[PDB]
């Protein structure tokens, strides 16, 4: 249920959290169309937190996908490609996309 | 990471895209693609992913080419990535 | 620099860290045969832990400017990884594999 | 992550296996290749979409090997990639199980 | 080529198809997914992984959704990619066929 | 430009028409969605070829605007008509026609 | 079994060669490095029959499919060097060129 | 196709090369590359992305050594599948240039 990464807050690992999620994703069902709109987003939510160490932690539940980045142009990508987002301020990105 | 094809024919300069654009290659793309702004024509059959710092440099290029005069097409786009174009409203503006 | 993952001690996820595995091992630019290499080995060392705990398990992938380091904590597996891999080390108390690979 | 499709005619099984055997995939190849050893009949199982193998696929594949001689049978594996050989050669099972591409 | 696997849990059966459905492969399919309709089991497809499909495999389906309602069961078809229902779409067969 | 294949009247070599097709089609320009399109419709017509006989021909034409696809010896022909910008058909074996336009 | 292709002698058609040998090839079995030799060796048939064409074409292409080899025919210096040692067996005759080679399973 | 993308720093210029270089492509990559060779500066190249490579591409790459050479430069290939450096070294290309 309880996935973490650390990645060095520079713009090149956005990928390899890219890449993680789309592996965890990937595991749940979630089509190619939906593994894309959510590597988007979480990529989003990374380059804005970059912009020192980056923490992202995915919660695998049931029906819900829950992406927690941590420590403007995007943040119209997140609210429309994600069901639920929000932020707390030093700054954290929380992301939650239900099940087609 | 990404790579960035010039062929340069008859004032008319056609680039190829082919990998990620994410804000890792944003900087490279738009210092490789300044030069040029500052008539394009842009394939991004071979694009496999893009978030909004590609089309940061593409709003900042675009402004840079109707500054200069000259032409901005994007072309081969895939249809999710047109898709893509329609929900930031863009496909209206910049093809 | 460094990458930090923590996962549920459970099969299902490590196919998870073969992927991050594998990106960091491209980007760093591995050959073919070593980036499988590498999932070999370090799938083996989870596979372990797996098995040793039922639980979490915790990895650390150090890219140093030349070599990769893996670290693995919480039997033809630890022969493969001692072959592929060249150097690994073990320590316990609870288990902790250590292992790398030049990068050339 | 897996893809087992048993086609059997005649007491002559093909398996063609395609995806990922790691830890997590491997009890799902045992289940599906143990009935079918215990059939004594003639495996020929196809490894040419094999993605990726560790010693948990290797076991699976020993121990179906077993349990074919163990009822008075054949096992063949086929199609293998360079790769997939060198790791059969690895851990010196090459000698036991017979292998071809 | 193409990879069927029948998985059978809770008196209910889910097939993955993997590869191409086409005139080659569609044969193998009614074998391999008939035996499993005609015994009136609730089938569970998934599509995830099939990289072409043309009307041979659509039709290989229909037949396989009429043997279901004939001896008494169901018929899904999940995990499709974009194209997919597209297919199923444009020729009119979603209508019937179900999609997830 | 003409391309010619000849491949004996199987199942199994409809996916090397549709092989050298996706090569063709790359080429030209045609959308990996429009490619896609394109290998379901020649794919229709080469069933119905296998499903005839035996050899089956296929000549692609290679136009500046248009691929025109030439196949020779009810659900699928809506697919091939409804994929394509134009289908044809011709009796006696059976030959069918198509072009799509790139636009 | 006999596939036949015929493409302008143009350098653009080259690939799609490649392309149908491809599977072609792995529809018969080969290694991956066999069928990576196989591309090697008929691309470069097909790149001399154009480069020699070029001068007044078009290129015809026949793959045998036998049970234990593939033949490929090409008709109308490290090129062929490519081809004769990444072949079994080569063959080369006058009249343009007909070049021929297989490559056992 | 071919993608072939060139960067240029203090005379330290990297060529990424990716996709299939054949008859229809060498041309291309050798138009693209032969004024890198005329100011004949250190070149690296990058045959990270290459999918494919024949006689052709080979050709293109001596005539850019021989360029470098002759204006006072460098040239060096890497990195290269094991595949590709047997591909150089069959055609006794691997002892001349650098990989």
């Amino acid at each position: 249920d309880y996935i973490e990464m650390k990645v060095p807050a520079q713009p090149e690992y956005v990928g390899i959290i890219r890449l993680t999620l789309s592996g965890v994703a990937s595991r749940m069902g979630y089509t190619y169309d939906e593994i894309e709109d959510l590597k988007i987003a979480v990529s989003e939510a990374c380059t804005n937190a970059v912009q020192g160490e980056v923490s992202i932690r995915f919660g695998v539940f049931e029906d819900r996908l829950e992406v927690i980045v941590a420590d403007g142009l995007g943040l119209y990508l997140m609210e429309t490609l994600m069901d639920e987002v929000r932020v707390q301020n030093g700054v954290t990105v929380a992301m939650t996309k239900y099940l087609n | 990471n990404i790579n960035v094809d010039v062929k340069q024919n008859e004032n008319d300069i056609q680039v190829n895209i082919a990998g990620e654009i994410d804000v890792y290659s944003a900087p490279v793309l738009r210092e490789k693609l300044v030069p040029l702004a500052e008539d394009l024509r842009i394939c991004l059959k071979d694009v496999s992913y893009m978030d909004s710092t590609g089309l940061g440099v593409f709003v900042g290029t675009f402004k840079m080419v109707k500054k200069q005069g000259g032409s901005l097409k994007l072309e081969n786009l895939s249809e999710r990535l047109i898709r893509l174009f329609d929900i930031t409203g863009l496909k209206d503006i910049i093809d």
